[PDB]
């Protein structure tokens, strides 16, 4: 006999700040401010500053000095993590209800009184090259890095993670400017899990009324296309290929994800021939041993990047990827089942009901949406919104990956990856 | 300024060190007693009574 | 608003229920729309031969391969059309296969574990091409250090025991391991008593009862009998592997006392003074500012990669110690800090950081159990080594009972003067000699 | 009374540095005396040339 | 504030020149003992200070090596003795205390 619910509480403050709360009768608490500053807010003369900053949650603060922060989030067992996308910088913090007191407030110094002092920020520097280093052991991520940087002019180019150039050069007054001008009312939104609408709303009106920022979502992602090759001698091929296709929040957005699910996101069973994956088993068909490939879709605020991400051994690289591309191709000229869409739109909802499960999901839920929507939309809704994606749209997104101008990383021994150009 | 050392953890810190710190002591004096061959001392213990009277 | 204790009693009680086979039924009911369903079965490799070890974990690969009602990929393509995951994983003491689904989908996701459980076509064919992707595997698991060492620990640690043996056998086994044995295997272990269904998430726990004696009725029953043995107690004994090999650029050491096994009331005491000890990685902030000395005298001091204190359950033992990762001039000083984090947790224990340990833990096991599916393998697990399902608000009992007179006679006991089992793999010509280690496991100061 | 024997010595006596300390202590005391007085009586039987012969001259004084 | 204080600040000022620092263009932050918390505060100093009281430092071990000292109208006046280190050091030791006290819970 589990204990009847409750509602999620939310609010939009006429400052534009938005707070959300969910009493789950929970013996730990979860509250995270979400703001927009993420890295494609950086620009040419302050790359990295986000970077740097993402790795400053614990030095000194007005209230409180660095060891206290320290000390004193791990006297009560508790968390301080922050986690960014190029949209946006969310600082969680987590521990039991009886101390959410004590955390909302190193929470509050970290995001509102920064001190950056500058022998603490000098010592703080190297941290950037030991973080990039242990970042970028994962293939996967200078690719897509690359394709970023590949597809953009602009601002969704910039990196996540600090340009080599940059480690030791970000100053103390740039990340003053990030937060005074990055972290304000505007751009925010303090949700929290364990605690209680009031106390949430009490806290967002005492403390988190600035603003004299920048104001909306971007300087606007201009895409543009085009490719980064990067020779490496890995044995495995990592390439990726993409398309602008729909920013987040549109209906169109949802036809991509349906897309992404017919063609092939990741696996279900251990070890298994993933029967359901149209990509898999297009390339399995011509390609004899060692390969992954997935369906890739990114979704912002102003644009989005759909296609798909291959592995493989150096020599089937382009085999790999021309089946792949194909198998696309075959959705755009319309043969596309119904139960295709079906089983997809399955595979898509129970992953996303999946995806709040927990606390750190559904946290990351609540305040994500919270900045791109304004909104709080209901997991019923959102199932009906999917269901709303008929054949024909998924058809029509295939149809627009196909036919746009494409964008595309690759790393690895490249002797054998094609150029687009070749696509 | 020796204000640093006083307070809940040192005088758990002490407690915790003093059956050591007694039992060492114990070490000293047995071990002074029997080195000397401290009279008396010595006299009291019931055997180890070398000396007679 | 509720206090935390207060939360720890709204926590729905596990409800447990029994089949006429020995199969368990148990459950947890949440009000989330998705689920977790699985069956944890007392199968492991610490029940394996010698000439044999490697089966389980052959099974496991077998398993979603095909059934009798389902052969080679059919069930896979009913998994993922309703958009369920399904897993497994094998240890040197449990076998588990778990189901990831969408609460409605509980009659099917039931029945398809039965089907696997059950039913399961290891065919020729099949076995014939798992042997290539095991060994694959075998070669893989081998550019992992860490996995390397605790296989090594193992083995130094339990050396004549079934205890000593890795999960995944060795390489002769795999490649001659035949169908007989794997069917003897399954019949010897894969029967009632020794299985548990669990599940967690919307779920009543009268669907999860008829689902259970729907499809996993037809074990035990006429079953049993002779040829059913139990668990024989593995000897610790406390002793060193080195592995030498200077082409690797960073040590990796493990090192271990014997811990007592699952069932013993001391497992909190030793994980309260663990998390005092706690982990080091060098992508945490804060370094100087850490409260454990050891980490932060290695963060200073820059004297390793990483650190993670453990304790590790089996039946009536336990390892119960760290590893870490460090530059082959750090071996030395990295030893030095943790021995001498163990001794004076041994002897000088304080208050104040047996609260911070106490606390760490009482965050641990709530932030673990978020989720159906961590619920849903604690509840399977739970029953096979407790018997229970013990509630939060009793481990928070054990907890709140620790103070550091407890903590100092708790480490006292397991680590004060005792052998530990070393594993070292890298450059460790800096590794300390074995009485050395053996002598900074008490203090004269003491 | 003999597993049990050597187990009570390091239990009650050998864990601690302490105790081993103060046991040596306390064991070098009783020991000497008792190696001295056995030792010399050992030297006392395989000879007894000199003093066994005191009883004579002194006592006179 | 007035015949009084100004007393103490002439006490004060003639003990300065007593001192003998000025004369050898050192600032009193100059002179200070290097303990801990000293060598801390030299650290955290920004370039310009830093580099000055390298120099100062050098001009001073310079004349105390040849026994001579500055003209009159180069020596530093008192209060014109700009206290470069003190709130870094300060800000050092309230840090120092603060570890001070979690060590003592």
């Amino acid at each position: 006999v589990p204990p009847h619910p409750q509602d999620l509480e939310f609010t939009r403050l006429p400052n534009g700040l938005v707070i959300a709360s969910l009493e789950n009768y929970a013996p730990a608490s979860r509250i995270g401010l979400f703001i927009k500053a993420g890295s494609r807010y950086e620009n040419s003369n302050n790359l990295g500053t986000s970077h740097l900053l993402r790795l400053a949650s614990s030095l000194t603060t007005k209230g409180a000095s660095s060891f206290k922060i320290t000390r004193g989030i791990e006297a009560v067992g508790g968390k301080l993590s922050v986690t960014s996308t190029r949209e946006n910088m969310a600082y969680t913090v987590e521990c039991l209800r009886d101390d959410v007191d004590i955390l909302m407030e190193f929470l509050l110094n970290v995001t509102t009184a920064p001190e950056f002092r500058r022998w603490e920020v000098a010592a703080l520097q190297p941290q950037l090259r030991i973080d990039k280093a242990v970042a970028l052991q994962n293939p996967q991520a200078h690719v897509i890095e690359n394709l970023h940087a590949a597809a953009y002019r602009n601002a969704l180019a910039n990196s996540l993670y600090c340009p080599d150039y940059r480690i030791g050069k970000v100053t103390p007054v740039e990340l003053h400017d990030y937060v005074q001008n990055h972290f304000t009312s505007a751009r925010m939104a303090l949700i929290g899990l364990g605690v209680s609408h009031p106390v949430l709303k009490q806290v967002a009106e005492q403390f988190l009324n600035i603003r004299g920022g920048l104001g909306l979502s971007g300087a606007k992602a201009k895409y543009h296309g085009g490719e980064i090759r990067e020779q490496n001698g890995d044995s495995l091929v990592h390439a990726a290929l993409v398309a602008e296709s729909a920013a987040i929040g549109s209906a169109e957005a949802n036809a991509f994800s349906v897309l992404q699910h017919v063609l092939g996101a990741g696996p279900h069973v251990k070890r298994g021939s993933n029967a359901t994956s149209s990509l898999y088993q297009a390339v399995a068909k011509g390609v004899h041993q060692p390969f992954d490939v997935s369906a890739f879709n990114a979704s912002y605020s102003d644009s989005g990047l759909f296609g798909f991400y291959t592995i493989s051994q150096a020599a089937s690289a382009g085999d790999v990827i021309k089946a792949a591309y194909n198998q696309v191709k075959t959705i755009a000229q319309g043969n596309l089942s119904n139960p295709d869409v079906q089983a997809a739109k399955n595979k898509l909802k129970a992953g996303y009901l999946m995806s709040v499960e927990s606390s750190e999901g559904f946290l990351d839920e609540v305040g994500s949406q919270a900045l791109a929507a304004g909104s709080y939309t209901p997991p019923s809704t959102v199932l009906q919104q999917i269901d709303a994606v008929a054949d024909a749209d998924v058809i029509n997104a295939a149809k627009k990956f196909v036919s746009g101008r494409k964008s595309m990383a690759a790393s690895g021994n490249l002797g054998h990856t094609p150029f687009i150009d070749e696509l | 300024m020796l204000t640093r050392f006083l307070g809940p953890r040192y005088r758990q810190l002490a407690r915790n060190w003093v059956p050591t710190a007694q039992l060492w002591g114990a070490v000293g004096a047995v071990g002074l007693v029997w080195a000397t061959d401290w009279r008396l001392i010595l006299d009291w213990v019931p055997y180890i009574n070398g000396k007679f009277k | 608003t509720a206090t935390y204790a207060q939360a720890l009693q709204s926590v729905p009680e596990t409800q447990v229920s029994q089949l006429d086979n020995g199969l368990r039924v148990a459950s947890e009911q949440s009000s989330q729309p998705t689920c977790t369903v699985g069956v944890w079965i007392d199968a492991g490799s610490r029940y394996e031969s010698e000439k044999n070890n490697g089966a389980g974990y052959f099974v496991e690969h077998l398993a979603f391969k095909g059934t009798k009602n389902r052969p080679g990929n059919a069930l896979e393509k009913e998994v993922e059309s309703m958009g369920a995951h399904l897993n497994a994983y094998s240890t040197r003491e449990h076998t588990a296969y778990y189901i990831k689904a969408l609460s409605k989908d509980l009659p099917k996701a039931v029945e398809l574990l039965a089907d696997i459980v059950q039913n399961c076509s290891l065919e020729d064919s099949q076995i014939e091409k798992e042997r290539d992707v095991i060994l694959q595997e075998l070669q893989e698991n081998d550019t992992s250090m860490r996995d390397v060492v605790f296989n090594y620990l193992h083995a130094t640690a339990f050396q004549g025991t079934p205890l000593a043996q890795s999960v995944e056998g060795p390489s002769e086994n795999v490649r001659k391991l035949s169908r007989a044995d794997l069917t003897e295997y399954l019949s010897r272990h894969y029967k009632a008593p020794r299985m548990v269904l669990a599940a967690a998430g919307g779920l009543e726990h009268r669907q999860l009862l008829d689902l259970a004696q729907k499809h996993f009725s037809g074990l035990s029953g006429t079953y049993d009998e002779d040829a059913v043995p139990t668990l024989s107690p593995c000897r610790f004994t406390g002793s060193q592997i080195c592995h030498r090999e200077d082409g690797l650029p960073l040590a990796h050491v493990a090192i271990a006392v014997e811990g007592p096994g699952w069932a013993h009331p001391d497992n909190v005491a030793l994980q309260v003074a663990n998390a005092i000890i706690g982990h080091y990685d060098c992508t945490y902030g804060g370094g100087a500012h850490l409260s454990s000395p050891l980490a932060s005298i290695a963060a200073t001091n820059k004297l390793c990669q990483s650190f993670q204190t453990f304790n590790i359950c089996y039946a009536d033992t336990g390892l119960l110690g760290a590893h870490f990762v460090c530059d082959h001039m750090s071996i030395d000083d990295m030893m030095f800090v943790l021995q001498g984090q163990w001794m004076r947790l041994c002897t000088s224990a304080t208050e104040s950081e047996v609260l911070r340990g106490k606390n760490l833990l009482r965050n641990a096991l709530v932030s673990h159990l978020d989720g159906t599916t961590p619920v849903c393998e604690d509840i399977g697990r739970s029953l096979l080594t407790y018997g229970r399902r013990i509630p939060l608000a009793e481990w928070e009992s054990r907890i709140a009972e620790v103070d550091a007179r407890v903590v100092r006679e708790v480490c006292s006991k397991y680590f004060y003067d005792q052998c530990p089992a070393v594993a070292g793999f890298g450059p460790i010509e800096q590794l300390p000699d074995y009485n050395r280690i053996r002598s900074g496991m008490f203090w004269l100061r003491f | 009374v003999a597993p049990t024997l050597t187990a009570r010595l390091y239990s009650l006596l050998f864990r601690r540095t302490s105790t081993f300390a103060l046991t040596i202590v306390v064991g070098a005391l009783f020991f000497e005396r008792a190696f001295d007085q056995g030792a010399d009586a050992i030297y006392e039987h395989i000879n007894e040339g000199k003093l066994w012969k005191h009883i004579k001259h002194k006592y006179e004084n | 504030v007035s015949a009084s204080s100004r007393w103490l600040e002439g006490i004060r000022k003639w003990y300065y020149n007593a001192a003998g620092f000025n004369k050898l263009g050192l600032m009193r932050d100059d002179t200070i003992h290097e303990n801990d918390d000293v060598k801390e505060a030299i650290r955290r100093l920004p370039e310009n200070l830093y580099d000055d009281r390298v120099f100062r430092i050098k001009r001073a071990l310079d004349l105390s090596m040849r026994q001579q000292i500055l003209p009159k109208e180069q020596w530093t006046k008192y209060e014109e003795d700009k206290s470069y280190l003190e709130p870094y050091l300060k800000e050092v030791i309230r840090e120092r205390k603060e570890r001070e006290e979690w060590a003592k819970k």
